[PDB]
């Protein structure tokens, strides 16, 4: 019969090589007909200054437009005529390109991706049209909440650092950006080692660098300039920022604590105290006192209408914390319940519950690999934030190794007696004064 | 390395399975149910009836279901349609023993407590709000409204008059009359066929054969309009099309994709689809326009869906329609048809490569006839669709009666007969 | 009242034992001082205010 | 070990619900219990024509009250009369919160 | 009522000079004071809840 | 927009150890909060004496 | 809008005393324990005087 | 091959009380947005979106 | 659901103490008024004791 001790091991390897120029391609093959190549770009949205600081973004919109070998209706026509889905994204670390089309078709995309990497056309024009395209898009982006949400977050969190501006860039520097900043821009960042190729399904790992040496391997290697970034272990402040508009239906705000970084073991059993706090929605069934805590908290006098529990960790730092609606006269009490998720986790830690915490982890780490893109992207984002790759195996073997008392020692750690950052948008007004929030961090009973 | 272990049973009960080595064994149950066999004398009974998923039952109290299915870490999805109505479970593989025993206690016997259905009717504006957050959505159930007189005209959700009048007594009585074992398909994944032969047996026991099974879902050529004050009016209008299982059907398909059915390049304009390269020379860039293809046993619906602004409306689904009338006339190279059915087998597999989805596709067509049509054979149908069929589709919609659903300022919109 | 047996209650006393250590220590030695309780507080090496 | 004895713990509980005077003022047995959380729930769910009497039942023993009257002879509950409406929902309740408190145990 | 009748016994032999009749019943109403206070209501509140079947 | 904000510069107001970008402030912080808790150590010495 | 629900001093007066809602059936006893206020309003201000005097 | 994967057309919700509805097939989505304004309607009691069934560290 | 705002004694601490809004450009002055409300604490408190002996 399945069983762990064996359906664990059956899921393939990936088999990471080394281009000579450094890239690394990675693959795995899925017995399927379907794959998609990519190209998990390792600069992000902290590595530019002040100065440039909507170049990568913008390169994400006006990559697809054109290239030296053809203009861009010729590439868009052949990505349409093959029935494959280009998609790409940017993060304030990880950039990334990625292809999506049938094995038969595979080696027809991996070439347009060097295509992609190696010289993108940058017309004039062109960066004319995407500019007003930005422009339209920022405020199009500000019907949005909870992203604005998140930005003051990082933005408390980090202030000064380079973490901390957004990766959409200032709505007045996008104007006053010029086609040289953008080559300085890939001349500077865009060049193995940092480059990682990766696939998954169909793909046969071999052909897959063969084919990656014809195209791929023009990319500089050594150092123009012999440049080199220069990084920093960067702060973490206890600010808060808080904007209103009260005309607003419904109070969104965030709270969050310094996290453990990318590459830190305590991140697991974090993830399993995440598990513990449990997210809800009202239109949910499942709401009255039932699922978790704070879950059942939101719904018992009625309080939260919709949250989430979340850890965005960095190469440096990490933010754990939580993010919730309010309406504008529950606003304290919604706080009340959470902070007191913590002091109960960083205390009074019962096994049973850590263990459903372990399951939901569990489920949740293994249902999320499902399906060719959260594979490959799951290579293309692990390779750079760890190299090698994780085998669940890895994890599950981790995760058992977790406990109660790890959960109350690490909880203790990195949440007990903090100095959060807090951002809110409003209508806030009931939300706690600084002060209160702080108190609220540590209970005086223990 | 398995094809999957279709099997019928003598309770009429329909059974797969289709082993794999991923961890999480994920099982689903298919009753042919649907919001279409709701009447007037009921409407909106499925809405409610996918929430009350949570509710205590005779075997167990609701407590035990949440906190078991959440203490496990699995979890239970209630997915719906005007169609189908699809249970599914999701779990670790030594676990199924407690999660499935839930299945068989929610569809098999649902005990309705009534104070517990009141506490759940307020939800159903939340949640029929929230759905309707969505703006396609709000415009496409009024459309299937103004497509039948009868059966595919009931929306999934619910009526904002029916809120709070639902009984658990209607409740009951949709149950016993739709949830036969009949209608009912089960299709396993990871896990092994024999003990699902072990656990379908207990469903067995359950439940005679046939339900009720009325209606037949005429068409009509009505419209809808709603007036709003937003700048984005957004509309379809939809032609009667033959489905399924007709070559004519897949016509539509390669039909829909040579118009471009959706874009496959992000932040980028859709360089090769028609409609859009129509009404980008007709107008203003902000819009958004595609064919749209309903599919259902008793008939099938196609035609365009578009958003634009208000002043720009009747410049638009006049335009794209004009498109449409260009395919009436014959005028179609090959070349481009090779790139829609490319499209189609692309994204068919992509649908397809998610075991999720993959579980919805086994299950759709479970019932059907229940016979397993693998991919390459989906394929083999559409490489058999020649280009005369397209046109005989294209000239089909140009030459049908017409509905159409609006929802914007609507200052400009032409009405359905002017189209 | 019997509700309050169970393996997680005993898990969970067991978590705030020492708390109630530290308080106890808190109340015991605050205690003797407010008192200067003149039998406790000579065995301390310091504290001999009283004669 | 109850048979024909069972018909003699009838006789001493038949005189005891003489002795209680509730159903002199017409209160049934139910009406007269203690509200509790536990029973409040309980009172939530009854079918809205069972609970419509009993809130004129109890109104009715109030009401007399004041007056310090006793209900006619005739209309005093009878003890093979009276339902106990109350019971299936009140056991109900119950036993979900033994069943809460017992998983909340564990 | 019978514990009302055991304060007016407790004030009454309060009242009294001590003595071996007085001290008896002072005694007796004491310890009869705490009994039916600690040990005989709740049973027979039992007693009453199952002769109404409860 | 959704991304225009910044925060204004808070560095005259900050404590000297933490003032660069750069150090971790994780082993920083109990000394910033030591320093304090000891000074309400020392006041709530004062109040009981 | 009577007076009394808009003077601050007035609602306590008007919830503790004109309009709280009372049991229909209430007896004798009740009474006694607003006695008891009463009787120190009259242990206090009677007493008063004998500490003029004391 | 009537499933809404193998034929876009209408959604088919995944309400539930243990997760979001979130599915479908298009029905014109995320296309729009190349095109000026794409508001999107705005707090009527509105959920987040996504759902995080795709969940990372 | 803090236990502030269920319990009415520690319903009323939270209005006159601990959550009641003010203004926050109140200046030293204020502050007197407050001190108002300790000096006759102190003068019912030593003057109880002068009183044991007067
Ligand atoms: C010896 C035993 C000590 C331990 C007792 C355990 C009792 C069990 C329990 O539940 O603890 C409650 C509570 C625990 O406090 P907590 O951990 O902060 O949790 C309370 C909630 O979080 C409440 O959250 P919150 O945000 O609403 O907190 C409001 C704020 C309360 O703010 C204030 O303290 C108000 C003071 C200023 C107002 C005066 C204005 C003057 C003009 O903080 C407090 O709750 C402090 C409570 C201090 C007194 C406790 C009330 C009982 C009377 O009791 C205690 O405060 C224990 C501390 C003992 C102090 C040392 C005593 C030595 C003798
Ligand atoms: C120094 C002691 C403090 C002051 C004396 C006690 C305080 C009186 C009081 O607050 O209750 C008034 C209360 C007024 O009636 P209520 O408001 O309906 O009280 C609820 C009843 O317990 C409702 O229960 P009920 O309807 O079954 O009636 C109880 C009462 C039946 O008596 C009554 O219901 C009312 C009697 C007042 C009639 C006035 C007669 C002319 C003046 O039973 C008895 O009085 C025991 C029978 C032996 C007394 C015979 C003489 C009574 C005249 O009267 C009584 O219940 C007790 C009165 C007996 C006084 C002692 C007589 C010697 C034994
Ligand atoms: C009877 C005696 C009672 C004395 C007052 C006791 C409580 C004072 C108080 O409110 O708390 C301290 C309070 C703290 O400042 P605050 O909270 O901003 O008070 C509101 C200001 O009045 C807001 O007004 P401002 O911001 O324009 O500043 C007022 C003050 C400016 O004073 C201040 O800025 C605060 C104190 C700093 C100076 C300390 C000098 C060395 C001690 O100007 C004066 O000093 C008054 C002019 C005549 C005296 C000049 C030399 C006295 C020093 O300082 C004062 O209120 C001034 C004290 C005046 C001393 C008496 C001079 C004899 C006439
Ligand atoms: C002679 C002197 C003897 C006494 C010794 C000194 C006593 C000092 C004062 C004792 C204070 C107790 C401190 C404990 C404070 C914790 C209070 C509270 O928070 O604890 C709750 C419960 O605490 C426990 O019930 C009690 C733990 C401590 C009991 C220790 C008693 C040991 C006594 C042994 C006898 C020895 C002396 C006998 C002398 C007669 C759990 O908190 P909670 O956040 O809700 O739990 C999570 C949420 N849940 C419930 C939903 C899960
Ligand atoms: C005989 C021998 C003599 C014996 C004398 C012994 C004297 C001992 C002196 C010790 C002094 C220590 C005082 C400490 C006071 C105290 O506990 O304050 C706690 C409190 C907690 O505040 P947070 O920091 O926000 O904590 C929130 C965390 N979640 O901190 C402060 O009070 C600091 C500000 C001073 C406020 C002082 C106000 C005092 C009034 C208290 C009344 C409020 C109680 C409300 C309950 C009312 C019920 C009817
Ligand atoms: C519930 C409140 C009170 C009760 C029960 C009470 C009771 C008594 C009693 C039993 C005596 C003994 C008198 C005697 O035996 O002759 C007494 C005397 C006295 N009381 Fe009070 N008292 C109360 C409140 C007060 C108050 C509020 C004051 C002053 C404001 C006060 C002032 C006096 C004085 C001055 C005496 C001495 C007079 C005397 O002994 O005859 N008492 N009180
Ligand atoms: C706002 C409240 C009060 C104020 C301002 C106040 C003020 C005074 C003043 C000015 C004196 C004169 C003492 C002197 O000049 O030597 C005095 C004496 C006295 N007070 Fe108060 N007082 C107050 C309340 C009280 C209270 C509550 C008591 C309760 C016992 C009290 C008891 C006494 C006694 C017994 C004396 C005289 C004993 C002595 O002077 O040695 N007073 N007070």
């Amino acid at each position: 019969t399945a069983t762990f001790a064996q359906a664990l091991q059956f899921v393939p390897e990936t088999q990471v090589s080394l281009l000579d120029n450094g890239l690394r391609v990675a693959s795995e093959q899925s017995s399927q007909p379907t794959c998609t190549v990519g190209v998990w770009i390792d600069v992000g949205s902290r590595f530019e200054t002040e100065k440039n600081n909507g170049a990568g973004y913008f390169l994400e919109h006006l990559a697809f437009k054109g290239t030296k070998n053809r203009p861009g209706s010729a590439l868009e026509k052949e990505v349409e005529s093959m029935g494959a889905h280009l998609n790409a994204y940017s993060t304030r670390e990880h950039t990334a390109y990625y292809i999506k089309a049938l094995s038969k078709d595979l080696p027809k995309a991996v070439e347009l991706l060097g295509d992609i990497v190696q010289n993108c056309s940058l017309e004039d024009s062109q960066i004319e049209k995407e500019r007003d395209v930005i422009l339209r898009e920022m405020q199009e982006n500000d019907a949005s909440m909870r992203d604005v949400v998140f930005n003051y977050l990082h933005a408390t969190a980090f202030q000064g650092t380079p973490l901390a501006q957004a990766v959409e860039g200032p709505s007045e520097n996008v104007r006053k950006l010029s086609r040289a900043d953008l080559t300085e821009y890939l001349s500077t960042h865009y060049k193995a080692p940092r480059m990682v190729l990766a696939a998954a399904g169909g793909v046969e790992h071999q052909q897959l660098l063969d084919l990656a040496q014809k195209h791929l391997g023009g990319i500089p290697w050594t150092y123009a300039e012999d440049a080199v970034p220069t990084l920093t272990p960067c702060r973490f402040t206890g600010s808060e920022i808080r904007h209103r508009d009260d005309a607003l239906p419904f109070a969104h705000v965030a709270i969050a604590v310094e996290g453990p970084g990318w590459a830190s073991p305590d991140n697991v059993a974090l993830q399993v105290a995440n598990a513990i706090i449990g997210h809800y929605d009202c239109t949910y069934g499942g709401g009255v006192h039932l699922s978790s805590p704070l879950a059942s908290g939101a719904v018992a006098n009625k309080l939260c209408q919709s949250f989430q529990t979340f850890s965005i960790c960095y190469a440096e730092t990490g933010l754990l914390g939580a993010h919730f609606v309010c309406d504008r006269m529950k606003i304290d009490d919604m706080m009340f319940v959470l902070q007191g998720q913590w002091m109960r986790l960083c205390t009074s830690a019962t096994e049973s519950e850590v263990a459903r915490g372990k399951n939901i982890l569990r489920n949740a780490l293994v249902s999320h690999l499902d399906g060719t893109t959260p594979v490959c992207e799951d290579i293309g984002r692990s390779l750079l934030t760890y190299g090698r790759r994780i085998p669940l195996a890895e994890w599950e073997s981790r995760i058992a190794e977790v406990d109660a008392s790890v959960v109350r020692e690490i909880c203790s750690k990195y949440i007990y007696d903090q100095c959060p950052a807090v951002a809110g948008y409003g209508p806030i007004e009931q939300l706690p004064d600084y002060n209160r929030i702080r108190s609220g961090m540590f209970w005086l009973r223990f | 390395p398995q094809d999957l272990e279709f099997t019928k049973l003598p309770n009429g009960l329909v059974i797969a399975s289709l082993e794999n080595y991923s961890p999480v064994s994920r099982i689903g149950l298919f009753i042919k149910a649907g919001s279409r066999y709701e009447d007037f004398s009921n409407l909106g009974t499925t809405h409610l009836l996918r929430l009350t998923s949570s509710l205590t039952t005779k075997g167990a109290s609701s407590f035990k279901i949440t906190r078991g299915i959440e203490a496990v870490g699995g979890k239970l999805s209630v997915t719906a349609t005007r169609e189908n109505m699809a249970y599914t479970v999701e779990c670790l593989r030594g676990d199924v023993d407690i999660l499935m025993e839930f299945l068989l206690n929610v569809t098999t016997a649902p005990e309705f407590r009534r104070w517990e259905v009141a506490d759940l009717q307020p939800q159903l504006k939340i949640d029929k709000a929230v759905a309707f957050q969505n703006p396609q959505t709000h415009v496409i159930e009024n459309l299937h409204a103004a497509a039948y007189r009868n059966a595919l005209a009931n929306p999934l959700y619910c009526p904002d008059y029916r809120i709070g009048k639902v009984t658990s007594e209607e409740l009951h009585y949709f149950v016993q009359n739709h949830f036969t074992s009949a209608r009912m398909a089960l299709i396993g994944l990871g896990v092994s066929h024999p003990v699902l032969k072990q656990v379908a047996e207990q469903f067995l026991n359950m439940r005679g054969g046939l339900g009720l099974s009325g209606a037949k879902a005429n068409y009509r050529g009505g419209e809808i309009r709603e007036q709003n004050g937003d700048s984005l009016v957004h509309a379809a209008f939809v032609a009667e099309s033959a489905v399924a299982g007709s070559a004519e059907a897949n016509a539509f398909s390669v039909l829909q994709h040579v118009l471009g059915a959706g874009p496959h390049v992000k932040r980028g304009s859709n360089t090769t689809s028609h409609l859009h390269q129509a009404v980008a020379k007709a107008t203003q860039q902000p819009f958004d326009v595609s064919a749209f293809n309903a599919s259902y046993s008793d008939s099938g619906l196609f035609g365009i869906y578009t958003i634009s602004q208000a002043t720009a409306a009747g410049d638009v689904i006049k335009a794209a329609y004009n498109q449409v009338k260009t395919i009436a006339q014959g005028n179609l190279s090959n070349t481009d048809v090779q790139a829609a059915k490319n499209k189609l087998k692309a994204g068919y597999l992509m649908s397809v490569e998610s075991s999720e989805c993959f579980l919805e596709e086994v299950g759709s067509q479970a019932l059907v006839a229940g016979s397993y049509m693998p991919p390459s054979t989906v394929l083999q149908q559409i490489d058999s669709v020649a280009n005369a069929d397209i046109i005989n589709a294209a000239k089909k919609f140009v030459s049908g009666q017409k509905s159409m659903a609006a929802s914007g300022n609507l200052g400009h919109t032409p009405f359905v007969d002017e189209l | 009242v019997t509700r309050f047996l169970g393996p997680r209650y005993r898990e969970l006393v067991k978590n705030w034992v020492p708390t109630a250590y530290t308080w106890g220590a808190v109340g015991a030695v605050g205690l003797v001082w407010a008192t200067d309780w003149r039998l406790i507080l000579d065995w301390v090496p310091y504290i001999n205010g009283k004669f | 070990a109850v048979s024909a004895s069972g018909k003699w713990l009838d006789g001493i509980r038949k005189w005891y619900y003489n002795a209680a005077g509730f159903n002199k003022l017409g209160l049934m047995r139910d009406d007269t219990i203690y509200e509790d959380e536990d029973v409040k729930e309980a009172i939530r769910r009854l079918p809205e024509n069972l609970y419509n009497d009993r809130m004129f039942r109890i109104k009715r023993a109030l009401d007399l009250n004041l007056k310090h009257q006793i209900l006619p002879k005739e209309q005093w509950t009878k003890y093979e009369e009276e339902n106990f409406y109350l019971e299936p929902y009140l056991k109900e309740v119950i036993r979900e919160r033994k069943e809460r408190e017992e998983w909340a145990k564990k | 009522w019978l514990l009302a009748a055991d304060l007016l016994i407790l004030t009454w032999i309060g009242g009294q000079p001590v003595s071996y009749p007085f001290t008896i019943i002072g005694q007796v109403a004491s310890v009869l004071y705490f009994t039916t206070i600690l040990i005989l209501m709740p049973t027979i509140s039992l007693i009453e809840n199952k002769m109404l079947k409860w | 927009s959704h991304t225009d904000i910044k925060v204004p510069d808070f560095s005259e107001y900050r404590r000297l150890e933490v003032l660069d970008s750069t150090k971790s402030s994780r082993e920083s912080s109990e000394a910033r909060k030591g320093f304090s808790y000891l000074v309400t150590g020392v006041t709530t010495v004062g109040v009981a004496y | 809008t009577p007076m009394r629900k808009t003077n601050p001093l007035m609602k306590l007066i008007n919830h503790s005393f004109i309009d709280l809602p009372t049991p229909s059936n209430i007896s004798a006893w009740w009474n006694f324990g607003s006695l008891l206020g009463a009787c120190l309003i009259l242990q206090i201000t009677t007493g008063l005087f004998l500490a003029m005097h004391y | 091959m009537l499933s809404v994967a193998s034929r876009s057309g209408p959604f088919a919700p995944v309400l539930s009380a243990t997760s979001r509805g979130v599915a479908g097939a298009l029905r014109p989505l995320v296309q729009a947005t190349v095109p000026a304004t794409p508001e999107q309607p705005v707090l009527d009691l509105k959920r987040p979106f996504l759902s995080r069934e795709s969940l990372s560290g």
